[PDB]
C-alpha cells in the first residue's frame, strides 16, 4: 500500500511518514477513488511543509480530482494564505475551472476569505469568470453577505 | 479564534472548510454541493444527526473545531 499510505500520511500531518514513503519510492501522484492526490489532502488540511515537500518532489500542482478540483481549490476553501502562495509560485492555475465552472476566486468569494480573494486577484484571477449557474465571484460575494469582499471584486472591473 | 474549521463528509468525499462563526452555513452547504454540480437542497446535511438549516450559523449550533458535518443524498 505505497499509495494508500501516502494519502493517509499527507492528511493529519505525518510529515515524517510522508518523507518515509517518498524516500521509499512511493508515487507522489497517487490517486484515491475520489480523484484526490496526496497534494490535495496536504493542501486541504493546511499542511504547508508537506505541500512544499510534495511540490519539490514533483507532485502535479494542477491535479484534478473526480470533479476537477485542484489543490488551489482545497487551499482556498480553508483560507490558507501560505499554501495558496506556494501553489501559485509552483505553477498552480489561478483560474482553474472545475467540472461546473467554479474557480478558486469563486470559492474564496463565496466562503468569505478576503485575503485569499486579494491574493488571487494579485496573481491574475478572472473576475468575469462565470460558473455553470452564470454567477461571477462578485455575484457570490454579494449573495452570501460578503460585501467588503464584493468591493474589491467590483474595483477590478 | 474568530473562524472555525469544519469537515464535510458524505461517506465518499470529505472536504475541510474554514468559515466565520457568525456567518450562515449556506456558503458551506453550497460550495460542497455545487462542486458535484448538485443544488444545496438536493442534499441533507446533519450535525449530530440533526438537519442543518441554511440560515443557521456555527455559533448557533455550538460547533467546535474540527467538527464533522454529514452529507446524504436526498430522494
Amino acid at each position: 500500500d505505497l499509495g494508500k499510505k501516502l494519502l493517509e500520511a499527507a492528511r493529519a500531518g505525518q510529515d515524517d511518514e510522508v518523507r518515509i514513503l517518498m524516500a521509499n519510492g512511493a508515487d507522489v501522484n497517487a490517486e484515491d477513488l475520489r480523484g484526490f492526490t496526496p497534494l490535495h489532502l496536504a493542501a486541504n488540511s493546511g499542511h504547508l511543509e508537506i505541500v512544499e515537500v510534495l511540490l519539490k518532489t514533483g507532485a502535479d500542482v494542477n491535479a484534478q480530482d473526480n470533479y476537477g478540483w485542484t489543490p488551489l481549490h482545497l487551499a482556498a476553501v480553508i483560507g490558507h494564505l501560505e499554501i495558496v502562495e506556494v501553489l501559485l509560485k509552483h505553477g498552480a492555475d489561478v483560474n482553474a475551472k472545475d467540472n461546473f465552472g467554479s474557480t478558486p476566486l469563486h470559492l474564496a468569494a463565496r466562503l468569505g476569505h478576503l485575503e485569499i480573494v486579494e491574493v488571487l486577484l494579485k496573481h491574475g484571477a478572472d473576475v468575469n469568470a462565470q460558473d455553470k449557474w452564470g454567477e461571477t465571484p462578485f455575484d457570490l460575494a454579494i449573495d452570501n453577505g460578503n460585501e467588503d469582499i464584493a468591493e474589491v471584486l467590483q474595483k477590478a472591473a | 479564534e474568530t473562524h472555525i474549521n469544519l469537515k464535510v463528509s458524505d461517506g465518499s468525499s470529505e472536504i475541510f472548510f474554514k468559515i466565520k462563526k457568525t456567518t450562515p452555513l449556506r456558503r458551506l452547504m453550497e460550495a460542497f454541493a455545487k462542486r458535484q454540480g448538485k443544488e444545496m437542497d438536493s442534499l441533507r446535511f446533519l450535525y449530530d444527526g440533526i438537519r442543518i438549516q441554511a440560515d443557521q450559523t456555527p455559533e448557533d449550533l455550538d460547533m467546535e473545531d474540527n467538527d464533522i458535518i454529514e452529507a446524504h443524498r436526498e430522494q
